[PDB]
C-alpha cells in the first residue's frame, strides 16, 4: 500500500475480510449527510454512542453518507439484517437498541413507508424507489463509511488507481475515457476525453488538476452529497486525471459554507497522503502528485472556469474572454484541467470496468447515469440517480413518489437559474444532452425543482433574476446593467405596475443580455424569462391586466 | 490578407491580434467603449459586435482568418448596441454641463450620435460615492467602470490605492472602505485623471478663488511653470510656439495681474542650491544617495513608503515653493507692501502642487495653484484670440532663467541643471549615460579633481521600487512621478498620452533652444538675489529649505 | 498588536494566493473583517488595502460588520423560496426590524440569506447560531424570535 501494489493487495484483502466480518457482526450506520443532520441525526449519533458506552455493548457504530431518502428523517441501518429505519429520533435510542441490536425484532413503526403502496417496507432494496433508480455512483447505500479510507479500500477502492499507475499508460487512460463517452456533468456536456487530450498535448512541464466542487445552482445539493459521501472516489478520479494529463498538483475547490464536505475531503487527502497514495512517489512508479483543498468564499460566478482560476489564485473571481482556454493557460498560465466532481467520480467507475459495460446505461450518445437532487412538494425528495434515458415523469412519480395531497404538477426547473422551465408538454422526453439541447432545455447541473399550481411563474422568473443580479460579477455592461434592469421590470410585473411596453422591453433586453454577455452567467441570465414567456405568456398577460392567476403575488 | 466586410473585399494586416484593431488600422471603425486611453483593455463594453457565420460575437476577441465574412452592421447588432448604450446611460449621472469631461467625452458623443433622446430603462439608484477631500476629485456616479484608472494607479504609478470593490450592480471603483482620498497613500499625481474617459475623476477647480482675489484690492502675482507653456496650445488646437509664455504674460496682465514671474527662475534657484547641497554631501559622504525633492508626488510617496530615506531627500524646496517664499519674504519687503497684501497664484501642470501648496510646512506662501487646464479655461472664458496676443516678457526681477532651469519641465531637467551648476563651478570631464530600461537613465560623472559619482533619472513612479531594490551604486536619484516628467502631469490638457507628451517635450526643447543663458550662475538676477537677500546660511535655510515627516495611518 | 493574525499570516507565509484562506480565518476569529485588521494584513503581506478590500467585498462569506450575538441565516434557494422563505424574511423584518445583510444596533441579531442548505425537504428552513428549522411560517418565526428574546431577558 506504501511503495508497491503487492503490499497494497495484501492490505486490501485484509481490509476486505475485516469489512465482511463487520457486515456479519452487529453494527449501526447513522446517515450523517446534510438533510439528515438537519433533522437531528447528530443527536441520534450522540444518543447511540452514549447508550453503547453506558451499556458496555464490539458493535461498530459508524457514520455513513446520504442514502437518498433525506425526506425520511434521520436514517439508521442495521448491518447484519438491513432494517434501515427512518425518522429515528434521539428520544428512541433505548427502544431501538434493546429491540433490534439484541432481540432482533423488527420495529414496524420506524421503518420506511412507501408512498406508492402506502406500506412500511422493511428494507430499502425492496422499495420501489430504490428499484426504479439506477445506482452506479451511489454504492453501499446506508452501509458505507464516509470518514475512513480503510472502508473505501475494503470496498475495492484505489485499485483502479493501481491499474492506472502500473498497468495502463496516460495515453490509454485518456483513450479509454474518450471511447467511454463520458461528458462533463457540470452542465456543459463537453466530452471529457477531448478536454483531457487538450490538457495533455498542451505545451508545458507543469500542469494542474482542478475539481469544481460548486453545485452551479443555488437550489441544488448533489455535488455536495457526493463530496460528503465518498471523498476518496473523487480523490481517486482526480489522481487518475493528474497521471493521465501529466499533472503534479491538483486543487479541490469547495465552498466554505459546506463545512462537512470540506472536512471530509481534507481528511481524505490526509489519509491518502499517509498511505503514500499521494506524495513524492506513489507505488514506486516515479509519479508524484499532491492535492489541496481550496475553500470558496462564496460567489456563483466562481463556477465559471476563468473566474474559478482567478479565485484560486487569491483574486476577485472575475472571468475573462475564454480564448485562450484554461486547458492551454489556466492557473498561473500553466495548462489546467477543470472538471466537475461528478466527472471525477465517473472516472474510477469507468476505469473499473470496460467501455462496453459502462456504455450499457443511458443512450447511444449519453452513456452512464446522472445524480439529481429533487426538491419541492413531493412524497419523496432528495438525492436520486437514474440512467440517461429517463423522462421527468419517471423521476417525479416512480422515483420520488409524486405530489403531496392537494398539489399538482405545474412546472419543473432542471438547472436552476441557468436551467430551463418545463411545462407538462416536455415531461415525456428522456433526459439527454441532445434531446433537450435542441428542444430548448437541458439536463443542467443536476438540481431539479417541481413547481405546483400555487406558484406564479412571473414570481419564479423574478426570483431567478434577483439571484442573477446579486451574483453578476459586474465586469461587462450587458450582464451588470441588464440583469438589474430586467429584475426591475419583473418586480414591476409582480406589483401590478406593468404594461405591454414593459413586456416588449423585457423581451428585447433578454435577447441583448443573452447574446452580448461576456461569460456564461450573463448568457444564461435571461433563460428563465425566455422559458416562462414561451410556456406561460398568459400569466404575464394576466399580471398586466391586473390579476395574478395564482394567489401568491400580493396584488 | 483577404477578408470580407459587409460583402466587400478588405485587405488587412497578415498578423493582427483581433478583428477590431485590424479593421481600425485599415480604416474601418466599430463603435465601442473599451478603447478609451493607453491603459485600456478589451472585453467589457460588449458593443463591438459583429456577425460571422451567422453568429454574433465581439470583434475585439476575434482572431481574423482568411476569407472570413463579417457583417459589422445588422438590425440585430443595431438593437444590441443601442440597448447597451441605453443601459450605460440609464444609470449614468447625466449632468454634462458641470462635467470636467464635457466636450471631450466619448460617451457624450455616442449619446449624440445614437439618437438617444429618452431613457427607456430606469435610473435605478446606486450607492454613489462622492469625494472632494483632495485636489483629485472622485464622483462614481459618472464612472463607467472601464478600469483604466485602476491599471494606471497600480501598474504605472505603483501605488494601487484605488480598486474595484463589491460586485454586480453595486460594483464601484473606490478606495479601501471608501476612505477620503486625502487620507490614503494616494500621491495625488493625477495620472488616473489624465487617463479617465469620463468626469468620474477630475481636478478640483479653483477659478472662483482667483476671480475673488483679482476683484479685491490686494496685489495678485502669478508665476508660470516650465511645462505649462509647452502644452497649453493643445486646448486651443493650434501649433506650438516658443512665444507661448509671453503671450500668457500679456493675457494675465490684461485680466488684471500685477506681476507675472517665471517659475523657471525658481528652478534655477533650486538647482543652484541643490548642487551645493549635493556637493557637500559627496565631500563628507553623508546622507547618500540624494533624492531630488522637486516632485511633490514623489515626496509624499517617500513619506508613505520610505521613511528611512526621508533624510536622504534633498532639503531644498521645490521651484514653486522656493520662488513663492522669495516673493513673500523678500520681494514683498522690496516693494514696500505687507506680505498679507500679496495673493500668489501658481500655474502648474500638476495636481500634486495643489497639495504641496497646502502643506503645513508651506502654509500661506502660495495662495492658489491652478493647472494648465484652468488657465486654458480663463483664456477661453475671455474669448481672446490668444494666438494673436502680442507677447511681452516676464516681470523683473524673477522673469529670466537659464535653459537649464526651463528644462525642469521634462524628466531629467533638474539633474541636467545640477550637472550644469557643478560643471560651471567644478568642471566635469565626461558623462557616460546609460538606459537600463524605458524610463531609467543612469549617468556616470567624473569631475575635474576626481570624486566621480553616478546619478539616475527615473520618471514614472512604480519604476522606483525595483530600481531602489537593485542599484546601490548611485549617489543622486531624480524621481518624477509622471511619465516623461511634468509635460505629462495630471493637470495637463486632455487627452494626455505618450505621443502628446513626447510632442510637449519637443516643444519645451525648442523653447529652451532660444534661451541665451546656459547655466544658473549666468542668471544675473539670481546672483543679485543671492548677494542681496540670501547671504548668510541661516537666511538661506529659512527661505529655501523645508522638512519632511513620515506618513502612516492608525 | 494582533498576535493571532501574525500567526495566521506566518502559517500561510504572507503568500498572495492564500489571501482568501487568511481572510476566512481572520473572520472566524473576529466575526468580521475590521479595518485595522485589513490594514495590518495589507502592511504585513505587502498588499495595498484597496486590493484586500476589493477581495473582501466580492465574496459572500466575508462581512464588514460584526456578526450578531444570534446570527440568523435563512435559506433562499429555489425550494425554500417557493415554500415561503419571503414570508420568513418579512416576519423577521417586522419582529426584529432588520433587512438581510444587517445587524441590530444592540448587536443581538443579524440577518443574512444563504443558498440551499441541503434540507429542502423541510423547506422553508432557517438557522440561528447553527440550530436549523423547517416547515417554518411567519407565526412560527415570530414565536421563535419572541422566545429567544424572552430568554435573553432572564440574564440581565
Ligand atoms: C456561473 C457558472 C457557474 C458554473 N458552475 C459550475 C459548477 O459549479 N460545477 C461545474 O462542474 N461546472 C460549472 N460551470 C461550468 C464550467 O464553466 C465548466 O464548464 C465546468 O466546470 C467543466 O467541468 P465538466 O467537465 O464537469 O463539465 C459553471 C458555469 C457558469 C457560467
Ligand atoms: S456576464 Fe455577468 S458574470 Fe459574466 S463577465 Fe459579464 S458581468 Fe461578469
Ligand atoms: S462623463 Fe460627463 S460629459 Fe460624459 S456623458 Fe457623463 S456627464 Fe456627460
Ligand atoms: S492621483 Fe495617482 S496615486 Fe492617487 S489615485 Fe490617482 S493615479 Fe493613484
Ligand atoms: S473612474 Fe474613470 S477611468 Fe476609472 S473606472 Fe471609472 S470611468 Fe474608468
Ligand atoms: S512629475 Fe511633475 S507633474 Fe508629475 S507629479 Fe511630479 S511635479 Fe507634478
Ligand atoms: S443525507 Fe441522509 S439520506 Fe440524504
Ligand atoms: S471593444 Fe469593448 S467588448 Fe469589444
Ligand atoms: S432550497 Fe433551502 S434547503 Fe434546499
Ligand atoms: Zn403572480
Amino acid at each position: 500500500m506504501f511503495k508497491n501494489a503487492k503490499e497494497f493487495v495484501q492490505y486490501a484483502n485484509k481490509l476486505k475480510t475485516l469489512r465482511e466480518k463487520k457486515l456479519n457482526g452487529v453494527s449501526i450506520y447513522v446517515c450523517v449527510g446534510t438533510g439528515c443532520t438537519a433533522k437531528g441525526a447528530l443527536k441520534v449519533y450522540s444518543a447511540f454512542e452514549e447508550e453503547l458506552k453506558k451499556r458496555n455493548l464490539k458493535v461498530t457504530l459508524n457514520r455513513t453518507g446520504c442514502c437518498g431518502r433525506c425526506s425520511s428523517g434521520p436514517l439508521v441501518k442495521i448491518m447484519p439484517y438491513r432494517f434501515f429505519y427512518s425518522n429515528v429520533a434521539p428520544e428512541d435510542v433505548p427502544e431501538i437498541v434493546d429491540r433490534t441490536v439484541l432481540k432482533g425484532e423488527p420495529i414496524e413503526r420506524l421503518f420506511l413507508t412507501d408512498p406508492l403502496t402506502g406500506e412500511k417496507v422493511p428494507r430499502i432494496e425492496d422499495t420501489t424507489l430504490f428499484k426504479n433508480q439506477d445506482f452506479y455512483i451511489m454504492e453501499a447505500i446506508g452501509e458505507s463509511e464516509c470518514d475512513s479510507i480503510e472502508d473505501y479500500i475494503a470496498r475495492s477502492g484505489y485499485e483502479s488507481l493501481v491499474k492506472a499507475l502500473t498497468s495502463m499508460t496516460p495515453e490509454e487512460i485518456i483513450e479509454t475515457v474518450k471511447a467511454s463517452g463520458l461528458r462533463g456533468r457540470g452542465g456543459g456536456g463537453f466530452p471529457t476525453g477531448l478536454k483531457w487530450e487538450f490538457t495533455r498535448k498542451a505545451q508545458g512541464d507543469i500542469k494542474f488538476v482542478v475539481c469544481n466542487g460548486d453545485e452551479g445552482d443555488p437550489g441544488a445539493f448533489m455535488n455536495r452529497t457526493l463530496l460528503e459521501r465518498d471523498p476518496h472516489l473523487v480523490l481517486e478520479g482526480m489522481i487518475i486525471a493528474g497521471y493521465a494529463v501529466g499533472a503534479q498538483k491538483g486543487y479541490a475547490y469547495i465552498r466554505a459554507e459546506y463545512p462537512f464536505a470540506v472536512k471530509m475531503f481534507k481528511k481524505a487527502i490526509e489519509d491518502a497522503r499517509k498511505l503514500g497514495l499521494l506524495g513524492e512517489n506513489i507505488l514506486g512508479t516515479g509519479f508524484s502528485f499532491d492535492l489541496e483543498v481550496k475553500e470558496g468564499a462564496g460567489a456563483f460566478v466562481c463556477g465559471e472556469e476563468t473566474a474559478l482560476l482567478a479565485s484560486i489564485e487569491g483574486k476577485r473571481g472575475m472571468p475573462r474572454p475564454k480564448p485562450p482556454f484554461p486547458a492551454q493557460s489556466g492557473l498561473w498560465g500553466k495548462p489546467t484541467l477543470i472538471n466537475n466532481v461528478e466527472t471525477y467520480a465517473n472516472i474510477p467507475r469507468i476505469l473499473r470496468d470496460g467501455v462496453e459495460n459502462y456504455r450499457k446505461r443511458g443512450t447511444e450518445n449519453s452513456p452512464g447515469t446522472k445524480m439529481f437532487s429533487v426538491a419541492g412538494p413531493l412524497k419523496a425528495t432528495g438525492i436520486i440517480e437514474v440512467e440517461f434515458g429517463t423522462t421527468l415523469r419517471d423521476i417525479i412519480y416512480n422515483i420520488c413518489g409524486g405530489f403531496v395531497e392537494g398539489e399538482e404538477f405545474k412546472a419543473v426547473q432542471i438547472g436552476g437559474p441557468s436551467g430551463a422551465c418545463l411545462s407538462e408538454d416536455f415531461i415525456d422526453m428522456p433526459l439527454d444532452y441532445d434531446t433537450l439541447k435542441k428542444a430548448d432545455a437541458m439536463v443542467g447541473s443536476g438540481g431539479i425543482v417541481v413547481i405546483t399550481k400555487k406558484t406564479c411563474m412571473v414570481e419564479v422568473a423574478r426570483f431567478f433574476l434577483d439571484f442573477t443580479k446579486r451574483e453578476s460579477c459586474g465586469k461587462c455592461v450587458p450582464c451588470r446593467e441588464g440583469t438589474m434592469q430586467a429584475y426591475n421590470i419583473l418586480e414591476k410585473f409582480t406589483h401590478g405596475k406593468a404594461t405591454y411596453e414593459d413586456l416588449k422591453t423585457l423581451e428585447h433586453l433578454s435577447k441583448t443580455i443573452k447574446t452580448a454577455s461576456l461569460c456564461g452567467l450573463g448568457k444564461t441570465a435571461p433563460n428563465p424569462i425566455l422559458s416562462t414567456l414561451k410556456l406561460f405568456r398568459e400569466e404575464y398577460i394576466a399580471h398586466i391586466e391586473g390579476e395574478c392567476p395564482s394567489g401568491m403575488c400580493t396584488a | 490578407m483577404k477578408i470580407y466586410v459587409d460583402g466587400r473585399e478588405v485587405i488587412i494586416n497578415d498578423n493582427e491580434r483581433n478583428l477590431l484593431e485590424a479593421l481600425k488600422n485599415v480604416g474601418i471603425e466599430i463603435p465601442n467603449l473599451c478603447y478609451l486611453s493607453e491603459a485600456s483593455i478589451y472585453g467589457a463594453c460588449r458593443m463591438c459586435l459583429v456577425e460571422i457565420n451567422g453568429q454574433i460575437t465581439t470583434s475585439c476577441t476575434l482572431k481574423p482568418y482568411e476569407g472570413m465574412k463579417v457583417k459589422t452592421n445588422t438590425p440585430e447588432i443595431y438593437e444590441m448596441r443601442r440597448n447597451i448604450l441605453e443601459l450605460i446611460l440609464a444609470t449614468h449621472n447625466r449632468d454634462c454641463t458641470t462635467c470636467d469631461r464635457n466636450g471631450s467625452c466619448k460617451l457624450q458623443k455616442y449619446a449624440e450620435d445614437f439618437g438617444i433622446r429618452k431613457i427607456r430603462f430606469e435610473a435605478l439608484k446606486k450607492e454613489h460615492v462622492r469625494d472632494e477631500s483632495a485636489p483629485v476629485v472622485r464622483d462614481t456616479s459618472k464612472c463607467i467602470l472601464c478600469g483604466d484608472c485602476v491599471r494606471v494607479c497600480e501598474e504605472i504609478q505603483g501605488v494601487g490605492v484605488i480598486e474595484f470593490a463589491k460586485r454586480g450592480f453595486e460594483s464601484v471603483v473606490t478606495t479601501a472602505f471608501d476612505t477620503p482620498l486625502i487620507e490614503t497613500e494616494c500621491v495625488l499625481c493625477g495620472q488616473c485623471v489624465a487617463y479617465c474617459p469620463t468626469g468620474a475623476l477630475s481636478i478640483r477647480n479653483d477659478i472662483d478663488k482667483l476671480i475673488e482675489a483679482l476683484e479685491s484690492d490686494k496685489i495678485v502675482i502669478g508665476m508660470i511653470a516650465p511645462a505649462v507653456r509647452a502644452a497649453i496650445q493643445e486646448e486651443f488646437g493650434i501649433d506650438e510656439d516658443v512665444a507661448m509664455a509671453e503671450k500668457l504674460v500679456s493675457f494675465l496682465k490684461t485680466i488684471g495681474f500685477d506681476k507675472v514671474f517665471d517659475v523657471s527662475f525658481g528652478a534655477d534657484l533650486v538647482a543652484y542650491e541643490e548642487a551645493h547641497e549635493f556637493y557637500e554631501r559627496l565631500k563628507k559622504g553623508e546622507r547618500l544617495p540624494q533624492f531630488t525633492s522637486c516632485c511633490p508626488a514623489w515626496v509624499k510617496h517617500a513619506e508613505h513608503t520610505y521613511p528611512q530615506y526621508l533624510q536622504n531627500l534633498s532639503s531644498v524646496k521645490s521651484p514653486q515653493q522656493a520662488l513663492g517664499t522669495v516673493i513673500k519674504k523678500i520681494y514683498a519687503r522690496k516693494l514696500g507692501v505687507p506680505e498679507e497684501k500679496i495673493f500668489l497664484v501658481s500655474f502648474m501642470p500638476c495636481t500634486a502642487k495643489k497639495f504641496e501648496a497646502e502643506r503645513e510646512e508651506h502654509e500661506g506662501i502660495v495662495d492658489i495653484v491652478l493647472t494648465t487646464r484652468e488657465l486654458a479655461q480663463l483664456i477661453k472664458m475671455s474669448r481672446i484670440d490668444i494666438n494673436r496676443v502680442e507677447p511681452q516678457p516676464f516681470d523683473r526681477p524673477y522673469g529670466v532663467s537659464s535653459q537649464a532651469g526651463l528644462g525642469f519641465g521634462k524628466a531629467g531637467g533638474v539633474f541636467s541643471c545640477v550637472l550644469s551648476v557643478l560643471n560651471e563651478e567644478i568642471g566635469i570631464e565626461k558623462v557616460d549615460v546609460k538606459s537600463p530600461e524605458d524610463g531609467i537613465r543612469v549617468a556616470e560623472v567624473t569631475l575635474k579633481d576626481g570624486t566621480s559619482f553616478k546619478g539616475a533619472v527615473i520618471y514614472g513612479l512604480g519604476k522606483v521600487k525595483k530600481f531602489l531594490e537593485e542599484r546601490k551604486d548611485v549617489e543622486i536619484i531624480e524621481v518624477m512621478a509622471c511619465n516623461y516628467g511634468c509635460v505629462g502631469g495630471g493637470g495637463q490638457p486632455y487627452p494626455n498620452d505618450s505621443r502628446i507628451r513626447e510632442h510637449r517635450a519637443k516643444v519645451l526643447r525648442d523653447t529652451m533652444g532660444i534661451k541665451s543663458l546656459l547655466t544658473p550662475v549666468e542668471n544675473l538676477f539670481l546672483m543679485k538675489l543671492y548677494e542681496e537677500d540670501l547671504k548668510d546660511e541661516h537666511t538661506r535655510h529659512e527661505i529655501l529649505h523645508t522638512t519632511y515627516r513620515p506618513r502612516r495611518r492608525y | 498588536h494582533f498576535e493571532k493574525v501574525e500567526e495566521i499570516l506566518k502559517k500561510y507565509g504572507y503568500k498572495r494566493e492564500n489571501l482568501i484562506k487568511i481572510l476566512l480565518e481572520i473572520q472566524e476569529i473576529y466575526r468580521y473583517l475590521p479595518e485595522d485588521v485589513i490594514n495590518y494584513v495589507s502592511t504585513a503581506m505587502g498588499i495595498p488595502p484597496a486590493k484586500i478590500y476589493g477581495v473582501a467585498t466580492f465574496y459572500a462569506q466575508f462581512s464588514l460588520k460584526p456578526k450578531g450575538k444570534y446570527t440568523i441565516m435563512v435559506c433562499d434557494g429555489t425550494a425554500c423560496h417557493m415554500a415561503g422563505s419571503p414570508e420568513v424574511l418579512k416576519a423577521i423584518e417586522e419582529e426584529t426590524g432588520l433587512t438581510p445583510g444587517n445587524v441590530t444596533e444592540d448587536l443581538m441579531f443579524s440577518l443574512d440569506q444563504v443558498g440551499c442548505l441541503g434540507a429542502c425537504a423541510l423547506a422553508p428552513v432557517m438557522v440561528i447560531n447553527g440550530e436549523v428549522y423547517g416547515n417554518l411560517t411567519a407565526d412560527k418565526v415570530k414565536e421563535i424570535l419572541r422566545k429567544i428574546k424572552e430568554k435573553e431577558r432572564e440574564s440581565a
